[PDB]
């Protein structure tokens, strides 16, 4: 049941419109009503509970001996039930639970009340529990019961409050744990006093099988992980808004100076060998002037078509040292030019447009490690490139990022020669999530399966923090972490999840193709399978690496995608056969070092 | 009525008898209606 | 067994090979040996193994070849539209 | 219902005290009895079916035909019930379900005992089902069962039970896929033998929506995310003490010898041109006698006030070489100091208060690629700093950490002219999670509202690893990963989480302050809002870095927090419009690419 | 009830083997049927609530008038249920709910094109709910209703459907949202039109306590934590199958050449000071012929027994430049040798036994920032170890890897005289998640327990990707995060995480060994163990870390591990003392932030 | 018939009454069975 509780307006049974219907209120039992359902009548029911397990320690401090009991607040009602009147109108019931917000309220700060007041006393007791071993994994346990409180005695801390109620304190675990029994001094009877067994029975393992929650929880996690995942994006053949395809980004690290310009399709740079050099002068946004020279072998991003992105330089540790030019207290700043002419052919002043330093920061050098250099601290030089400020209009516009040493004063060409400053550390963090970059540009949308193995390591490394491969790869890696959840295979074993390559890899042996065909047998196809699936699990990567053995294939990659949905949906509280006897292999030996500190404390604590 | 020193008292922790209160529940908003 | 393409980085490389008669070639005749013309039916770009046939990466450096790999191949790529490559390494 | 079942002591009906009750036991129907709760009976029941799935296997298997039936050993009693006496009193009970822990355990037992025996059979069966495509995403496909048969014939694993039990493994299949189905050689019958109609309902596309189970899951998993997150505290205005704030911290690296000091607050240094420069001597804790050189430069770290931390130093490739010094086969070590005078004041050697070499290793040097440079080996010399093993009690005593070149022989001040051998990599790692620090000292208690764009770039890098900050921006990132999972709006497109900035910056802009006031149309306050949650989206850390365009203002920053969480609430089984044609146009494409694949199997293996 | 209806294949009770049934169809009532669970009658129940919530759009749309009601699909019927025959067989049930998978499905798509029509209007209404706070954390807030609705008249987006169906909008906010309510202009009344009072109540706070969902969740959060780092396998005393243990690896860095030999294990190189020098030449394949020189200090991994690797090479930075020999243009590779002769021992060109260059390519070198000096592009010599690929039969074959320089021309050993190019970023990717290492070689299996204390700071930075300390170390990270999210002890206090390992420190000082004996009374102890779990949270490598102070005994991490377990598991819906009054702190002011601004929304936008 | 414009209207937004519709359900397989 669930909704609200609707009476007929007036005319009793001749009810026909939604119209006919009002929503019912407590002067008809003047707050409105409300459905309590079924499931909220379970789950509070069981917080009631929560206060239970300590009532004799509740009782003794005397508070709400009033145990709150739910289903007292609940006014059972004949009426039309629904959360609109249409609906209300053709569903009828008789005996809904029905409630006022103010007593929902009023109840469940009962229940908060209640906890509130428990609150030092569940830690007091928890660290009772926790203080020597109270549970095993498998198997079955002992202590001289006086030994153990001879123990606590000894450690638990002064304040606990289980010194000031030994007994309620007692009653307390023993409700909670049936290894926990105290006698009764009146029958010289014992028993297990816990009202959890039926729990219990999920979290224990039987002679051959882990617990069921265990099993139930872990499979639970590596569905998630595939939802997360999303199958049906990461191995779409068709295209996929980079909105919906991309997801929280990271970012990377490139010394531009290294990094080589056919390789990372964002960089320009002056040709060097042509005697090129020229120097100019910038202003920044307060009007001020700078100086700097452009020469051969200087770099600069091309900030078109990197989607939203942020830059911070660091110099640290770089020298830049020469015979006439000393670091120490120069400053470096960041500039953006604005032109029409192509930043390759630059030679003259004329051909920069427009120009601003952005930022600019003052180094300190000192001397390093290495002789005779001297070491730049450490520099954040910051700039933001936010694509709807610049405002590119004009189509044969370009736009250009560089970094360079800028004075007061003109920088004799002969004394600094260095191109720029771009041999420093560059970090790259996407200014957007919703954007996503092909190899160094911007694409408003992807073939998630045309990613693979299509990027070279090379490629990969130049490629910006937003690039569709980035991204592929984060996704594909939870695909990755949810198999190794399930497989505990090991070398060239077959499994549920390495399968759905063989089967790709089967047939396409047999596809008339073009080359030097070959034929392997099941056996073979069956391992090769198996280390692509281990591959992939090592390194999600190769997925999106150029001629990586079997996942640079799409086919392969699609199947194995697709194949883990099936491979766990169709599990039935099952646990690998290696795994289930490495469990209770394992919980055997806790057990046993378990009872081997039981013992322990018995010696250091004899009982009487 | 017990006797937290006394004797017949029983401390036997084993996997069956695994101690739990009441950690969570099922309280989403769409559950609870 | 799909193929694709190689990338731009490797395409220079062949280039740059070309330049110096290093391109290493592989024909079903002459194998990895050049020292005798034939039809290429294969080509090392920058580290990848392409079949001459299509343009497709079908292998690399790391594992040895010893004839074209079996591959869906489109079959596109006609003589005539590599041969300029195949004449500067050669000459 | 739940709890344990309790019986009048002996007075039928004339209860009235909790003592009137004790716990029926067996012997009532000599163990105690435990509430079977509803919870339990529908969970339980479905385990079962895990075995009734493979029924037909487990027959012919001759194990477990008394197939365990939970619904069969349950005990109806009416009764008080409760988890304590009291509770128990007032709620009496008529047909509660009822059972012993030893039969719970009993029936437990023997459905994993049962899943024991099914489990190669249970992975076998899996095999099958994912060698070749067994679903699609979305609509239909079709290959002739014969050439299914063959394929599978020409590539299961030899010891596959599928190969034993044909017959036995179709039923199984038939069973869990309604779209596998074997025909009746008796009737020429054909049909639909699934049992899970109703699940996969959910599990499927309409001609316009994504899987409801997906959007529920997904909705859910970005709540969980939230939640972790903890709106209330990275949101807080008010103090938030540190145990509360922080959580599991990362390591960071620095290169003290880079950093600025007047950025790193934890960094003290002896004055260069000063000519400062005297030998001094120490023992380590084994009472051997160490020499080294404090000059001008000299860097230590001072270790008041940075709480637990523990340092690594790696002077891997550094050269250290120099016309009379080779670094190889020479000792560097960490030696910490304890003085009442202010280092930066240090000139001669009885200024250093007390001091011991805490730790040193052996430097071994090669040569580098660097030509004319030596290059060290890989060191890991290591230090805990553990504030309660120092006892700080004179508040004018201060607590310095050196790294320096050691040796038993004094050390010629003109031959090893380096202040310290602090150009190296220092790796620092929090020795708690408890602590907090704001720039480089503790802090009690934090107010994460403050911490809003508080930071420049170089003070965040500059850091401890335990810094607000560092910890503010690890819970936003949930945030952040939460919106995305939730958001695929596009460039400047507003959306349910952007707008909560939007409505700050409508007001803002009306508020009277101080400055040229400006006023933006509703429409580009949309967009300038947009932009702002993707640059948080994309780089978390932006809310806590100076002057980020809308993330620097506290208010913004709650809003959004505080927002997301309405955002997500307020979904009705919902996907984004953009991602729901994205999904199902994709889940088109894997079907498509399904049957070709199906095409290819019943070409390379035809039917009859 | 769950599984399918069956009914007796032709005689009435005298039904007695699974024989005598068969699958109940429609035509009993052609497609066969299926039992709809108690579940998901009340899940689907559920769903059809979404409609309802904007029924008052929907109908001023025209679409969907006839709300789904899926009890009115279900038809219940006697008869015997079950997955299976036999189980059917004894369980027959009276008014069972059943249905054909076509009407299942055809409901379901009812919901769905439902919601595909609410797809925008889902959307414009939270973007009104999130505009402006719509709710608050704790207590209650107001602002004048025509205030409200003035500021979103003035900043809804133009399409929003809210501004075509204003009254509509107000019905479905009302219904969701009993803090806005209309009053009804007919009879001046006005009430909290909400459906949703009874879940409200789980996501408030109460006087003195968070909310209940809250509480549930993290906690809920915290034992997923545990489960998946699987207490039984990190806490094992036994041996664990590697498959078992191993978990998706992370990649890692290394600078061959600053390695110690003595510590990476892997590692072998020809001793200096021999004069060993000689020239070989090896071909790759592609039958193309190289040259290059081993000599004294050349250095090659070993291959052996490391597991499927990765390997990919960065020489960018780095210099190589010497007096006869420029970087630029030249060439490096990557050789396997293959012989019988041990590495060290190698001094003439015949030792070498099978080797191929596997993999080159050529340099760039540019100007360093670092006079004098040349600076390499950045590379990515990739090569990946396979085991099976190589083969290794003879028992005396060594397996070697070695990165040179190679050339077309013999190379010149006075003018290239680096050992090799090792002085480089390494970074190995483990192409298997199946095999574990342990400090440089593989093993068939792990025992957990004595990873703890066993290795060295070096020796873990040596240590291969796939090591299992590195496995360890993220496996029990996630007990670590599980810990904090429950616990916020400060600084020396104890708790119910802390106490396990007081508790072995108790038992141990008094266990009889060999030393100094000490006794430290329980304040001490418990301190002693609040610090270590502390470092342990800040820094899970500590565990694995030699002497490291408490957590370097195995025993104290099993205690630890195991008694997380049960520190979770015994509690009742509780938080931290420190936690609940921080949280009530800081919701308060939160509620006070919104209340300020909401005020000024009401001065910004008048009410009349 | 309520004035999206009028007096009487309400706007009190409380913890107690935190708005929520249908965020998400239990729709996995095993359950729905
Ligand atoms: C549930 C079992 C809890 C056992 C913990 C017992 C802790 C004993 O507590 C001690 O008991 C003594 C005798 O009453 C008192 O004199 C001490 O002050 C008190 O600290
Ligand atoms: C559920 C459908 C499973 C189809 C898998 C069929 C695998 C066939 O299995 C084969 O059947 C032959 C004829 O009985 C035997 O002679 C072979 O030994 C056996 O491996
Ligand atoms: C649920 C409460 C929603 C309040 C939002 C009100 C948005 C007002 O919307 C405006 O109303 C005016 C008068 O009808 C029209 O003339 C405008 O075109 C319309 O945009
Ligand atoms: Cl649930
Ligand atoms: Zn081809």
């Amino acid at each position: 049941p669930g909704g609200v509780p609707w009476i007929a307006i007036g005319d009793e049974t001749s009810v026909t419109s939604p119209g006919a219907l009002r929503r019912m209120t407590s002067k008809d039992i003047d707050e409105p009503l409300v459905v309590v359902t079924e499931h909220a009548i379970a789950n509070f029911t069981k917080a009631e509970m929560a206060l239970e397990f300590n009532r004799e320690f509740l009782d003794k401090l005397r508070v709400l001996s009033v145990s709150p009991k739910y289903s007292d607040l609940l006014t059972y009602v004949d009426c039309y039930v629904g959360v609109s009147a249409r609906q209300a109108l053709n569903n009828f019931q008789k005996q809904v639970p029905v409630i006022t917000p103010t007593r929902q309220t009023m109840y469940v700060d009962s229940i908060q009340a209640a906890l509130k007041a428990l609150e030092k006393w569940e830690i007091d007791l928890r660290v009772a529990q926790t203080l020597l071993p109270t549970n095993v994994p498998i198997g079955e346990v002992s202590c001289p019961m006086q030994s153990v409180v001879k123990l606590l005695d000894d450690q638990l801390p002064d304040d606990s409050l289980i010194r000031r109620y030994p007994k309620e304190a007692a009653v307390a675990l023993a409700k909670r744990n049936g290894g926990i029994q105290w006698m009764d001094v009146s029958e010289g009877t014992v028993m297990n006093e816990a009202v959890n067994a039926v729990a219990a029975s999920a979290l224990a393992p039987s002679a051959s099988a882990p617990p069921l929650e265990e099993k139930s929880k872990l499979t639970e996690q590596a569905m998630d992980l595939v939802t997360a995942a999303e199958p049906e994006i990461i191995a779409s053949l068709v295209p996929v808004p980079a909105p919906v395809f991309a997801i929280p980004p990271k970012p990377a690290d490139y010394n531009v100076r290294t990094l080589k310009i056919d390789e990372a399709t964002w960089l320009r740079m002056i040709p060097k060998t042509m005697g090129t050099l020229f120097q100019i002068q910038v202003t920044d946004n307060t009007g001020t002037n700078w100086h700097f020279n452009l020469r051969g072998g200087t770099r600069v991003v091309n900030l078109d078509q990197i989607a939203p992105m942020r830059f911070v330089l660091d110099l640290g540790g770089k020298s830049y040292k020469e015979t006439s030019w000393d670091p120490n207290g120069k400053k470096v700043g960041f500039i953006v030019f604005q032109s029409k002419i192509p930043f390759e052919l630059w030679t003259a002043a004329s051909q920069i447009g427009q120009a601003t330093v952005v930022n600019y920061v003052q180094l300190y050098a000192e001397d390093s490690s290495f002789t005779a250099q001297s070491i730049i601290a450490t520099t954040s030089l910051a700039y933001n490139y936010e694509p709807e400020q610049l405002n590119k209009t004009d189509p044969e516009m370009n736009y250009y990022l560089l970094a360079t040493f800028i004075d007061s004063a003109a920088i004799t060409p002969t004394n600094m020669t260095q191109p720029d400053v771009w041999d420093a550390l560059l970090t790259m963090s996407p200014l957007s999530a919703g954007e996503v970059t092909v190899k160094g540009a911007v694409v408003s949308e992807v073939v998630p399966a045309e990613l693979i193995g299509s990027y070279t390591p090379e490629s990969l490394n130049a490629s910006l923090p937003n690039d569709a491969a980035r991204c592929m790869i984060d996704r594909a890696s939870k695909i990755a972490e949810a198999i190794k959840i399930d497989d505990d295979a090991g070398p060239d074993e077959y499994s549920p999840n390495s399968v759905p390559i063989q089967g790709q890899l089967a047939i396409s042996q047999l596809e008339t193709g073009y080359g030097v065909r070959i034929f392997n047998p099941k056996g073979i196809l069956s391992k090769i399978a198996s280390r692509a699936m281990q591959a992939f699990i090592g390194d999600p990567s190769t997925i999106i690496t150029q001629a990586a053995p079997v996942l640079s294939d799409k086919n392969n990659w699609i199947a194995l995608a697709q194949g883990v949905k099936t491979s766990l949906r169709t599990k039935s509280l099952s646990a690998g056969v290696k795994t289930a006897v490495s469990k209770l292999s394992s919980s055997e030996s806790i057990q046993n070092w378990t009872q081997g500190f039981l013992d322990k404390v018995s010696t250091h604590f004899p009982a009487p | 009525t017990i006797n937290v020193t006394g004797d017949g008292n029983v401390f036997k922790p084993s996997a069956e008898t695994s101690s739990t209160a009441v950690p969570s529940l099922s309280l989403s908003p769409g559950m609870l209606n | 067994m799909e193929v694709c393409l190689p990338n731009g980085h490797q395409i220079v490389d062949l280039i740059n090979n070309a330049f110096e008669g290093r391109v290493s070639i592989y024909s079903a005749q002459e194998g990895w040996d050049k020292t005798i013309s034939a039809q290429p039916d294969m080509m090392v770009c920058g580290g990848a193994v392409v079949c001459m046939h299509c343009l497709g990466v079908v292998g690399s450096l790391q594992r040895k070849l010893k004839h074209l790999p079996h591959h869906r191949c489109n079959q596109q790529i006609r003589h005539q539209d590599y041969v300029d490559v195949q004449f500067a390494d050669r000459v």
